[PDB]
RNA sequence: AGAUUUGAGUAUCGUAAGAGGACUCCCUUAACUUAAGCAUAUCAAUAAGGGAAGGAAGAAAAAAUAACAAUGAUUUCUUAAGUAAUGGCGAAUGAAAAAGAAAAAGACCAAGUUGAUA
RNA sequence: UGGAAGUAUAAAUCGAAAAGGUGAUAGUAUUCAUCAAAGUCUAAAUAUUACAGGAAAACUGAUAGCAAAGAAGUACUGUGAA
RNA sequence: AAAGAAUUUAAAACAUAUUAGAUUUAUCUGAUGUGUGAGACGGUGAUUUCUAGUUAAUCCUUUAAUAAUAAGGCUU
């Protein structure tokens, strides 16, 4: 084997021994310990999005980017100025890449905002936010009554068919298509009726006085990916005759044929 | 030191002066000017290849073989023939995989209680061997701090809830404790011999099936 | 089902999403240009390039704008500007 | 405004108006000493872009530098080097003329801080700049939150360490990307990091 | 382990295992791969014949993430999901549920055809397929999907 | 005589100088050595010369990667990797995006606007 | 410089914009993707064999370990750097 | 000529026609519908294979896609 050793240059002055590694681990661990002590949401490692990886080699694995785009904070009904101060990162630079990435992150904020519990800006019980809460209980109670009423009359149908298919799946794993076919028709009608609708520009910050339960970070309570189990499908007659290779050799050959089209039409 | 021995500016005198060709110091007027220089064989010169601090001090080992050696040092501590041959006085102990009730451990807070413990289960015939056979080290070890060279005694492998009893056993001569999770070959097999006298506890003994698993 | 990995139409079926903002000048820039053009005039290379265009040597005005600016797309943009001032007199 | 016409005018440096205006200034600065403070800047659109503001503590200094390359400083053009390093002429400095002139003003007026500098004119023999200096200890500089960062200790001799806009380019800090791989975070601080032979503690 | 070397057994030998007629002088033919075409040609000819020369075009900035395509043969497709799941669905047919061996999740993109698949219908979902892989899957009574 | 501009002296209140340079940001066109000679090349941002600072310094908010189921300031570590490339294609010199971690913070001038203008 | 019909810096000549740069095989054209240079600041993760205060050691133990375990950069040599 | 449902509810480019405020020059700035770009049906069909006719291209690459010059590859 022909040697390739880059020691001809000076190397004894280009060495870096790692003797501080046992003590670096201690030094950083005694910073987080002394950082959560100061204010615990300091080390909370403010929430990050759920973005895919670049390149086709890892284009199926999710990972935490940095900062939610301006489009996600508006879709999740969050103020962009306030979001930075409640342990949510913001990345105005990043541009939205897909409507699926817009919904996937918008749920990430909504779930977190329901878990979030903000203490009053002033500890004293005479704070205006706490005062305004008791001054608007009468209006809040009426709003919750009408929201609850019309959230149940609209889902009066989606509930029963989703109940049927969920219950009908128990028999088949101890007919089913009839319950699934009926559910599909109901959800189509619901989608059309919504389009055939202004809402709150912002939601409300959850502000309350509670016990101080301190959690070192927020990305580990909202999992990136739901657990994946074995996926099984119905083996029909259509999938038994799908010429997969013939499709690959057709899409590739079309790409190589865009050269002939331009050459032909240029003469 | 990197610059130890090579701090001079000596250039070899050369042939034609009836002296060897080893480098010689320049200048004059001192007993050192004109003497031998850098060469490894001279006096006040750098040695053979000087020891550099970036050598390989620590060594690596595969995990699945590091845990293989622990399961073979625990397994040999249940054989009284091996344990006795290692220098342990297990003549009077009731059972060589000795256990003690976790309730008895929970009341231990003073060393006179842990000493009474070691006597009750007849484990003090070994601790007294460490006390009665403590002598000084031989050679240059004493110049550097290491003076007393004791022997080995029983190992009290405690558990998760026996933490407050550590401060009791920790001053008896030749009684070293180690948590059940932190077991290693450096504990169960010191000096490469095998069969260390282990005094378990109920909490640690009943965990060994979860930590180590079984053969199936 | 899950798109194809080759060809022009390639990739997982998703709904991709950006404005192509045009970095242009305002309407008053047509005034700031003539204010300074009137005060300053033309360069030693813009005046000779005007001679070629008056005699109809349109191509040699480009090969003289490229020699003094070093970019083909910045020679056309300057030849047009020069010839748009010839028709303004 | 009145400054979006001056900026657009100053871009026509080949106009007959400017070429005459710069001809007088290049005559004036030839006979005046090499570095000498001028009362107010002569390119105020460029002066106020680089940081100058007409407040106390800010001063403007003019520096004249002799342009053109120079021979390698070896006696009689004799170099005991291999033919690879035997040239004398045609050896171009890395640091620009701007950085070189900036470092001269900083040394002469050592009590102040160089903020930036710009170009004024040139002739066949010289090239004249104008350096915008700041007096850190002035009470107006200290009490302005947007400019008191120049009173920090690390800004001493800002230009001899290569921190100004003109001297940073000579270090390669113009843009970003894969065209600037070797100057990612410093020309030499990057080189030492790549050439390091990392010896871990538990190494194979 | 410097007591195991050859120096500890070669004490008392004057030459120290390096010969008297030819001593242990510093260099024995240059430093490194010197003399590749002059006096070590009998080495780079006997042991590395194609070392000297040029072959193939130059890729100025190769992108190694676009040549990445792991492959799994058909015989190893059923081992992705397991041997218990294979036996569970061993009597399935057309119309009833069969497992989908999503190869892309496990890190295998291409699916090649080598060896024999068990005689059970199966669904295979992967980015690229080989011509003889599709026949082997279909002849057993299965399906060949595509992803991304 | 008066209103300005520019250039000086004197006085008051302050400022740079020198020490140190282990680590940090740089200016300079060394050679021994390797190529079994040697002249491009390697030694080599290496030795010497020179300038400047701090407790750390340097970089920092895209005229950036990418061709994606897209990412998103800077720095540092693992991996890519002795790989793509360069080279009397000889000796030899040799990165970066992707991916995994530590830490995470963004703001300002000029230009533009408001002028019983400050 | 790995950057190869030029990756970066500088010098001589030339030198723009009803903007434009990049997509590393020079060229022109039409699309497409991503950014919007030519001013400035910004703690944290990082480095260290100046120096000072400490703790350790499978390190040396007076020809060893710094050159120096004592009034050691001391006695002594040179005009001088040393 | 023969087999073939195709996967499912939060949206930005503005190509377009109409208005409101301005400009005169290589003219702009706003806002409201529309389709574009749209995907949730054995029988229909998106789609792919086969048989011959016609046209076009045809050794590989310049790494977002093509083109004609240029350059680089393989064999001799």
């Amino acid at each position: 084997a022909v040697s390739n050793i880059h020691f001809c240059k000076d190397w004894r002055s280009k060495v870096h021994t790692w003797f501080k590694q046992p003590f670096r681990k201690i030094r950083r661990h005694q910073t987080r310990v002394e950082k959560a002590k100061a204010v615990f949401p300091a080390t909370i490692k403010s929430l990050k999005p759920s973005v895919h990886c670049m390149n086709q080699r890892f284009n199926y694995k999710l990972r935490l980017g940095r900062g939610f785009t301006l489009k996600e904070l508006r879709a999740a009904k969050i103020d962009k100025n306030l979001a930075r101060t409640i342990g949510i990162a913001v990345d105005p630079r990043r541009k939205e890449s897909s409507k699926e990435c817009l919904n996937r992150n918008a749920q990430r904020l909504t779930e977190y905002m329901n878990r979030l519990v903000v203490l009053p800006k002033v500890h004293a019980a005479t704070a205006k936010r706490l005062v305004l809460n008791k001054k608007n209980a009468e209006a809040k109670t009426k709003k919750a009554a009408e929201i609850k009423k019309f959230i149940a009359e609209h889902n009066k149908t989606i509930k029963e068919l989703k109940i049927k298919v969920a219950a009908a799946k128990k028999d088949y794993a101890k007919e089913l298509k009839a319950c699934l076919k009926g559910l599909k028709k109901a959800q189509v009608a619901f989608a059309a009726q919504v389009a055939k609708k202004k809402t709150k520009q912002f939601n409300k910050l959850p502000v309350q006085q509670k016990e101080a339960k301190q959690v070192l970070d927020a990305n580990k309570v909202i999992r990136l990916t739901a657990p994946c189990t074995l996926e099984t499908k119905t083996l029909t007659k259509g999938m038994k005759a799908f010429d997969a290779v013939a499709h690959l050799r057709k899409a590739k050959n079309v790409a190589k044929a865009v050269s002939g089209i331009v050459k032909g039409q240029k003469k | 030191s990197t610059e130890a021995g090579k701090q001079h500016s000596a250039i070899s005198w050369g042939t034609g002066r009836a002296v060897a060709r080893i480098p010689r110091i320049s200048g004059s007027g001192s007993g050192r000017n004109g003497q031998g220089a850098f060469g490894n064989m001279t006096r006040k010169g750098h040695m053979f290849s000087p020891l550099k601090n970036f050598r390989k001090w620590q060594r690596k080992t595969p995990k699945q073989m590091r845990r293989f050696a622990v399961a073979s040092c625990i397994a040999a501590s249940a054989v009284p023939a091996l344990v006795s041959a290692r220098g342990h006085h297990i003549a009077g102990v009731p059972q060589i995989p000795l256990v003690v009730n976790s309730k008895s451990i929970s009341v231990i807070k003073k060393t006179k209680q842990a000493v009474y413990l070691l006597k009750k289960i007849n484990a003090y015939s070994d601790v007294l061997k460490v006390i009665a056979s403590k002598t000084v080290r031989a050679g240059q070890g004493k110049m550097r701090g290491r003076k007393i060279k004791e022997r080995k005694g029983p190992l009290v492998v405690y558990g998760n809830d026996d933490l407050q009893a550590v401060k009791a056993f920790r001053n008896i001569p030749g009684v070293d404790t180690c948590r059940v999770e932190n077991l290693s070959v450096l504990n169960l097999a010191p000096g490469c011999h095998m069969g260390r006298f282990i005094i378990w506890t109920e909490s640690a003994f009943k965990k060994l099936n979860t930590i180590f698993g079984t053969q199936k | 089902m899950a798109g194809i990995a080759v060809g022009l139409k390639r990739g997982y079926p998703v709904h991709t999403m950006t404005a192509k903002r045009h970095y242009g000048v305002t309407k008053r820039k047509h005034v700031v240009n003539d204010v300074i053009r009137e005060a300053c005039g033309f360069s030693a290379y813009e005046r000779h390039m005007m001679d070629l265009l008056r005699r109809g040597l349109d191509k040699k005005a480009l090969k003289y704008a490229k020699k003094h600016l070093g970019t083909h797309k910045r020679g056309l943009a300057k030849r047009d500007e020069i010839q748009r001032a010839l028709e303004a007199i | 405004g009145a400054y979006k016409y001056i900026n657009a005018l100053n871009r026509k440096k080949q106009s007959d108006v400017l070429r005459f205006l710069r001809r007088i200034r290049c005559w004036e600065l030839r006979h005046l000493p090499r570095i000498h403070r001028v009362a107010r800047p002569t390119n105020p659109e460029r002066a106020r872009r680089l940081g100058y503001k007409p407040k106390s503590g800010f001063v403007i200094y003019s520096v004249r530098i002799h342009r053109g390359n120079r021979k390698v400083s070896a006696r009689k053009g004799i170099v005991h080097r291999k033919p690879a390093c035997q040239g004398i002429h045609k050896i171009k400095r890395v640091k620009s003329l701007q950085a070189i002139a900036e470092q001269r003003v900083g040394k002469h007026c050592g009590a102040l801080r160089v903020l930036n500098s710009y170009f004024i004119g040139q002739d066949s023999t010289y090239r004249f700049f104008e350096v915008i200096l700041v007096d850190p200890f002035n009470a107006a500089i200290r009490n302005d939150p947007k400019m008191n960062w120049i009173c920090a200790d690390k800004q001493k001799r800002r230009e001899a360490r290569g921190l100004t806009s003109a001297a940073k380019k000579s270090r390669g800090f113009t843009g970003k990307g894969r065209r600037y791989n070797k100057i990612g975070a410093g020309a030499r601080g990057n080189l030492k990091r790549r050439n390091l032979l990392q010896l871990k503690r538990y190494r194979s | 382990a410097t007591r195991f070397r050859q120096t500890r057994r070669r004490r008392g030998h004057v030459s120290m295992g390096y010969g008297r007629i030819g001593k242990h002088r510093k260099q024995r033919g240059g430093r490194g791969n010197a003399g590749g075409q002059h006096h070590r040609k009998t080495w780079f000819t006997t042991f590395h014949p194609d070392y000297f020369g040029k072959h193939g075009m130059r890729v100025f900035h190769l992108k190694a993430n676009k040549y990445y395509c792991p492959s799994i043969n058909v015989d190893s497709l059923w081992s992705l999901v397991g041997k218990d799941v294979q036996a569970q669905y061993k009597n399935a047919k057309v119309g009833e549920e069969v497992p989908v061996i999503d190869c892309v999740k496990h890190g295998y993109f291409k699916v090649l055809g080598k060896g024999f698949l068990p005689k059970q219908p199966v669904i295979v979902r992967a980015r690229y397929f080989s011509e003889k892989a599709q026949q082997k899957i279909k002849a057993v009574g299965g399906a060949c999907e595509l992803t991304a």
